[PDB]
């Protein structure tokens, strides 16, 4: 519907994609003021002048960021950190957060999709998918969200690195 | 000559090995409040650490 | 409409101008109880006894204000602190409040065209324009707050001075 529109608008000049040896491997969002890509995917940005700064990495939490150029500033995401109960949307259809947990409908994301945002109903980033582990006929995922300040990471037992 | 070389030696290591890691103990306490979307450090830990 | 004609109706009465050489360089305000300018305007007020008072001047904040004569002290303003997120008013067009950061489209600021307050949906002034940053088809503006009882300021990387 429209609401699959809007999603489509937004990740249209939200979201960027890597290159690797002529592979694309992973995607980066442009949350807020920080361009966030994670760290388990190596390749170069395609774009003409993302690639050129400096980026501040983490190994614990398999991120990186760095503080985006105010030329562009204005495809911005507005993040949110509440989390409540319920259902959310994603690029590769709806998926669920119950428990504390994430859970899609088993095959719904294929290695190398690291990277995708997970909006909420009003249109704001809650989180960037980073792995998940199936279970039956669904699979959980492995994100990290931004909970007040902390940028905590929660990941299920097997969780594979897409 | 020798002993006053390697007492100097010592001392020096001792003191970049120190200093080095006290660096990287600041840098990791403050490496999750730069990753964050939005936020700001708080103005104690702002002053107690030189934070950007 | 309506909302236009009595924003109009406060602004010729209150927000007086200043000259220099000959040329509008800037606008002053009357808020509450006094009167304000910003710091980088500089110039003669359009006015017989408002200049003859003296100010008081701040570069930290980057302005100067004074106490109010008795005798205009009937044409109010009526300032309030309460800051919630949306739309707002403004004589060059409506201004988003969102993430903490007053934004205008595109360009809609000359320079020299400081020192005009921001209303609300009720009528009352929020904060006063210092300066914007351009970007992409939107501009993010830097403004003076009342939060409780201290006077802040928010100035977005890159601002240009207005």
């Amino acid at each position: 519907g429209k609401r699959e529109r809007m999603c489509m608008k937004i990740e249209n000049d939200c979201i960027f994609e890597v290159k690797h040896e002529g592979k694309v491997t992973g995607y980066a969002c442009l949350v807020g003021d920080k361009v966030m890509k994670p760290a388990h995917v190596k390749g170069v940005i395609d774009n003409a002048d993302l690639a050129k700064l400096a980026f501040k990495k983490s190994s614990k939490y398999d991120l990186e960021c760095a503080q985006i150029p105010v030329h562009m500033r204005s495809d911005a995401s507005k993040y949110t950190h509440e989390k409540p109960e319920g259902h959310y949307n994603w690029h590769h259809g709806a998926v669920q957060y119950s428990g504390g947990r994430f859970t899609i409908p088993t095959g719904a994301g294929k290695p190398g999709d690291s990277g995708r945002p997970i909006f909420d109903n009003k249109g704001r980033v809650v989180a960037i998918v980073l792995g998940g582990a199936n279970e039956g006929s669904r699979t959980a995922l492995s994100v990290v969200t931004w909970n007040k300040d902390m940028v905590t990471r929660v990941t299920p037992e097997g969780s594979e690195e897409w | 000559v020798s002993a006053v070389v390697g007492m100097s030696l010592l001392a020096l290591i001792s003191i970049f090995a120190s200093c080095y890691m006290l660096v990287a103990a600041r840098s990791k306490c403050l490496t999750p409040y730069a990753l964050t979307p939005g936020a700001a450090v708080p103005w104690t830990l702002g002053i107690l650490c030189c934070a950007p």
